[PDB]
């Protein structure tokens, strides 16, 4: 029997159970996204509001339910409307991690019919992070 | 003009129009139909017609009051079933003036509330509906539906994990919330009170609520996703299950759950509208949903009850699994996920969908398959449902040989994987099983999993075929 | 080393079949017509519908070693084979009390009829009775009122009441409702009530009918010297306007309310029902919905136990077949679940359907109402099926007559009084029915009307649900 | 089709001569009055725009969501007969964009800001096409004629009403003596004017109480149901 | 008043030009929830105009998409932004998920920014009910402001929830919609400083007041003239400014005007210069066009704001010289330089209807 | 396309989106009071008061709307009243900043015909302050 540890071993939501996505994994998402002809953006947030929190909540009465600070992050400039070109996305996953090289940054899409992101995963995460475990660390 | 005549006449005389062409307000009812020998299927049809609507046994005066042309429900087409000899389906048409607004219960009380029980008639079921959009815009609706709840979960790009508390029955509030803690840690995005928990002698609803409150909180400060478990209102009085709806808003949790047929639809639409004002997801149970629609000849198929919730309200509703321990044919099932996701869904007899649908954007409702299932069933879950859906693993998670978090670690690596492959381009019916394996390499959690259940399949006649 | 966890998959019968099980009297227990898939044995089935319906799940969980598996599983713990079947088996079921919501009918059903029925591993199952310990139905408020009470608010004895449905079912404004029923409870007739579909709509909001029905109510009172009442239906699409309809019924001081508690659910019907508790209402329950359950031999759940099911969750009236109508119920059957409605105690037989004996422990008895293409030539059958203590219902039996609702309640009512005499009389109704009714037809032209009209009038048809 | 900022012609998204219109639509008739120098075709679309999703210059949030699926659209100009600068313009308004069981938010929509355009010198709203979808998201009237008719037991012919005059400077003891000798007579209503409210000269439940005290002496007098 | 007149058969045309309030009947009502001062005291804001932004498109987003729209918009620079006049609960975004969500982005922004934010969420609903409900929600999310459009849900609604807002410290925005119906001709109807009166006693924070140079019709002189009479305490007769009579509001708090529709940067030295600093400048599609998107946006319009609320200051003439100091801001303002070009050509010159 | 960056940019309100004033520029707001017979006062603030919170609302039912902490600063010394000499405003600066070289000060000034602050901005902020970008550094 291996123990999952409850130490440092924060996740980020869709993909972060597999290991780490190579570029090559990064890339074929990428053209998973212009194959459906999904809307491509990135969004990118400091270490201190990277993580869903309550804080907002001291000003509520009982309507906290499914309130959270911390889902919105910051928009890397707007969505990429008409992008048919991955070489395009992956160009501005450079640019955006270059500009905020500690942030937490998440490659996510947008479907316009169904009006709702439609994928989405962490492609940054800052070098400073002690709060996760390798895949083969995740239990003891 | 015509005077009133008292006495008995058949029903056909009023209640077959084969010329009568619908109206796009009307609701509709295809009626699986098997007659009684010696009765014609066009007065098998009309009598149901009749019974539904406006008509009884014998004439009675009061007609002339009113205009029958008007209210009458009509029986206005008649099919036989191929490969039956004494099976029909024969279309009704009632027109919306017929219908209390946003009463899910009237519906049912005028189609399916006295017909069934005709000595006239051997058996009888309900196939399909046609609520026309002048009907559905009656209803509130889900509280939340697919978009809203993503977007409050914070939950994109692949269908969603829940888990059944087991046993059952017979855990203790406080074991109750050590388990949940220990699932949520694990992966798994929800856990569930099974849906006969509700208030018992062994664990009282408030002393489980404040207990699974501290594990969600617990497991979302442990992982930073946002975790939830589906706290059970279905209670004995209208009374009860508000109190508890309370508690959980009280309580800052992020979904409750209601069993809507052992319930019933009043109740349930309350409580989605409860949800509604409150921000509450609202997770529905099927519980004794195959009393009814288990039998091809005789009750109301499932498809007819999932529009129905629908209409009534809910963010969840369990749809089968194809490959699980509850029976429910992947076509079938690939069916009613339509009617219950999409805002318009043809016509398609191959799927047992009997009328073009248009839901008029009311909110779509997330299938949930759930029973029975287990890791290598991922593949063709994800192929099956897509990612708007949530699969439930909870003997699959607490049947784990190294306990609860290793369980969800293992169904949400699996998850993922599947995921992974599909957004690669693989193909999960052929390649499903190497996924798996190849996850199992670097996932000694998943490995433990596969090794468990390798073996282990449901595959029985299906009773519900089209 | 004792016994520990073990991950995987074993049969249900290692734990759930228990053969040798000695049942408690406080266990609830159920009598399931099972039909397992080819090469699943009996024991197999009955142990998964066991498991399935109380604490396990298709494969071993360590939570149970936290708890005791022995205090709180459901037994399989007898299979008797059914004569006439090759693959049909009764499985009795044994509950602990301890597995029930107290006052809860919905969680009772959630665990017994939850899940099981959709199982891969049978082709059918069928519910045909539940044995309610005392010390379960002693946690409900039950029924509002019950038979006696009824009588005594009523001041109503010696015979049959008599009810009646306006017609249409749907499409007559409020006001000619009311007219309707005023003419209705004049001749004769103890009660009206609105069709089980007549809710709110658009060509007449229920208030409004509520009033107009008022009206009517007060006006054959006073006119005929007797109570009268119409059962106001409260069923609605929430509990909210549920309870505003019985609150208006409350407010205009009518004695009567209905509700269609398997349309609104066990939920709003146990709310309305003490409601009408509190507040001294009368709840008519209409049975709508129950043949899409209850009517197929092989598959559902038998009326009987959605009838029990209908005394602890709470209703004065519940309707139970007529036998001879125009829909399907066969004597034996209905005598046996009309007892386990009306009765203190009921024993064990199985020539009426009845698999356990059930002890209501003073729990109020609900008054049947026969109901459906019911007429006057019926009436000495009805009478000798049901004795006094049931509500007859005509209809079309009444809205049918050629002179009218007033006429039409009269001959209803001089039939069931005929009946009633004759009966006390020591007359035997079976074979002098006839002869009572067309004697009664020599001074009552209301009554020899309907006769003629309805003298063919018969539903004669091949029973579906045998026993 | 990516996001360009700036200004385009409203006629490009807003005016749709070849669109069938839905069942479920609203339907406008906008009798129209453009400035010199702006397109009927043009100023039917701002019209269209401007009360559904648009606004005067490019926005990249277009993209986020459908706006074939949302937007108003100017599907018919017609020329008004004897006039030189009047059109009906006809709008489809799709039924999502409204608001259940409210008056409100459908005049907020359809006459919110289209009259102040600067680009139009008039606009007047003719008519509009309730679709059965909307209506039965309204509790609509109380009661209704039949219903009213019933509840008054009054049936056969026109129903008669008077207003209380003067309009306003009446006590509410003289408003009931007016009501009672007005109702008696054979009048089957009275009524306060529409600017009686609540005023120092008659406070309003002054007011209902003798009306209520004149309604039902005459009512007793006549025979008949009397209201106020 | 107003009643039945405008309908008689003797007269061919009618319109009310003004009315003369009394401070006895002034007296008589609750009036602005709060008023000018009080709300420039709650924000904290002091020195220039309040920037502000409706989002759009106008109907169509998500309740999420609303949110990230707010977000990006406030963390730019503005102090507001806004739901449309008709966004109010529908089926592609029903108002309690936007409420939420938009508290999300309130809160965020001024997190980030370190000013006080807030986004006029919109209580107008089909029943006084469902418009108090809205209110409620909005009380206990603890955010700054509600919207009310105070002509399409009427005057009975309006003094309620204005009565509310007074009794739970919410700020109170007025979105003047359908205004026009009844304003926009010479010959009939009510002139709009009539209905800005009735506004400022039924209840009012903010109030809608016309641009002069965007989109929608209202001359300068006639916008100064009921600018003055939402604002001031005491505000002499003066017919050049189609003022009838002299009003005095006896000290009933002042209303914020609104500036608001087709507006952007290059507008703001004129806005400025009419208004004061006792405005609210809105620029939606002024914000939501820009190429770079919402932030940038944002910081252009801000940016545009205080300089030429500073050029004021320094005793510069703005009606005169307001495109220089537009240009000198672009030198240090890229966000601001990007908007100026793509809005460059962009004016509003028509014949005006509403002539006094 | 340049990106406003969410970290480390905190604004302080009228006059924060321009460049920093320079001493002429202060001096000419400050000529911009005195012109307009306004009564000019100087605030002050520990890093720790500066930006608004919500600390307070711990204590509240829910009645947070329009409240928060540190929107009061501390007074330097009282208002100056009758003041028609801008060096005198100048030299309170002066003095204001000596006395507190580690506070935020900001200059306001009180119309008393309005009662309400008419003008206000920041003179000084602490030299440890991290949270704010320079002008070419809000976007990147
Ligand atoms: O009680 C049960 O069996 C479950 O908790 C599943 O447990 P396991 O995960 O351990 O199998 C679910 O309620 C069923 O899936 C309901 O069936 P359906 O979804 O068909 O309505
Ligand atoms: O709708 C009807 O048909 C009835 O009103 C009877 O009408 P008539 O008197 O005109 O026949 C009753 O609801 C049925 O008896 C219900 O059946 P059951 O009692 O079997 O539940
Ligand atoms: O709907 C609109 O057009 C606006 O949201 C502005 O949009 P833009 O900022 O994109 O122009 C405002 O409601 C109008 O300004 C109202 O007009 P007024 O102030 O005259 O009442
Ligand atoms: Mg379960
Ligand atoms: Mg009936
Ligand atoms: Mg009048
Ligand atoms: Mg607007």
């Amino acid at each position: 029997m291996m123990v999952w540890t409850p130490v440092n071993n924060k996740m980020f939501e869709t993909f972060s159970y597999l290991p780490p996505l190579t570029d090559e994994q990064i890339a074929a998402q990428v053209d998973y996204i212009v194959a459906n002809g999904w809307i491509p953006c990135l969004e990118f947030a400091e270490a201190d509001k990277a993580y869903v929190s309550n804080e907002s909540a001291i000003r509520f009465g009982s309507v906290s339910c499914l309130y959270y600070d911390n889902r919105y992050w910051t928009m890397w400039k707007l969505p990429m409307f008409g992008c048919r070109d991955p070489m395009q996305v992956l160009r501005e996953i450079v640019a955006c991690t270059k500009a905020f090289p500690d942030a937490y940054v998440r490659l996510v899409a947008f479907d316009n019919q169904k009006q709702v992101q439609i994928m989405g995963f962490l492609v940054q995460r800052p070098k400073t992070a002690r709060d996760f475990q390798p895949a083969n660390k995740r239990s003891v | 003009g015509a005077g009133f005549k008292a006495g008995v006449k058949d029903y056909r005389l009023t209640y077959y129009t084969p010329d009568y062409v619908v109206r796009d307000t009307d609701i509709l009812a295809a009626f699986r139909m098997t007659p009684q020998p010696g009765v014609p299927p066009e007065e098998c049809g009309a009598a149901v017609a009749a019974e539904s609507s406006t008509g009884t046994w014998t004439t009675v005066w009061t007609d002339g009051l009113t205009s029958l042309d008007r209210y009458k429900g009509r029986c206005y087409d008649i099919e036989p079933v191929p490969g039956e000899d004494n099976q029909y389906i024969a279309y009704v048409a009632y027109p919306i003036d017929l219908f209390e607004e946003g009463s899910v219960t009237n519906m049912f009380t005028s189609i399916v509330g006295n017909v069934f029980g005709f000595k006239a008639l051997r058996a009888l079921r309900l196939e399909d509906l046609r609520i026309p959009p002048a009907y559905v815009k009656t209803f509130v609706g889900p509280p939340h539906g697919i978009q809203v709840e993503r977007d409050k979960l914070n939950k994109y790009g692949r269908g969603l994990l829940g888990c059944t508390i087991k046993p059952k029955l017979g855990l203790s509030a406080k074991n109750y919330g050590r388990a949940v803690y220990e699932c949520l840690r694990g992966g798994l995005d929800f856990t569930k009170d099974d849906e006969n928990v509700n208030s018992q002698p062994f664990m009282r609803w408030r002393d489980r609520f404040l207990f699974v409150a501290e594990a969600i909180y617990k497991a979302q400060a442990e992982t930073g996703e946002v975790k939830g478990h589906y706290l059970n209102a279905t209670a004995g009085t209208c009374e009860e299950m508000m109190k508890r709806a309370v508690c959980a808003k009280e309580l800052g949790v992020p979904i409750i759950m209601h069993d809507y047929l052992t319930g019933g639809f009043t109740a349930n639409t309350s409580l989605a509208i409860y949800c509604r004002d409150n921000g509450l997801l609202l997770h529905i149970h099927r519980a004794m949903h195959a009393v009814i629609d288990r039998q091809r000849n005789h009750g109301i198929h499932f498809r007819v009850l999932a529009k129905a919730l629908r209409m009534s309200g809910g963010d969840h509703l369990h749809s089968g699994t194809a490959v699980g321990k509850l029976e429910g044919e992947r076509e079938v099932i690939l069916g009613f996920v339509d009617l219950m996701r999409d805002d318009y869904v043809e016509k398609d007899r191959s799927r047992g969908i009997y009328f073009t649908q248009d839901w008029c954007s009311m909110p779509g409702v997330m299938p949930v398959a759930s029973g029975g299932i287990h890791v290598w069933h991922m593949p063709a879950l994800v192929e099956i449902f897509g990612d708007d859906a949530c699969l439930q693993f909870g003997g699959g998670t607490l049947g784990h040989p190294w306990g609860n978090a290793p369980g969800a670690a293992a169904n949400r690596v699996a998850l993922e994987a599947c995921t992974q492959a599909r957004n690669e381009g693989r193909d999960l019916a052929r390649e499903g099983g190497d996924v798996i394996r190849s996850a199992c390499k670097w996932s000694p959690e998943l490995a433990a999993a596969c090794e468990v259940w390798k073996e282990i399949k449901f595959e029985f006649d299906t009773i519900d075929k089209l």
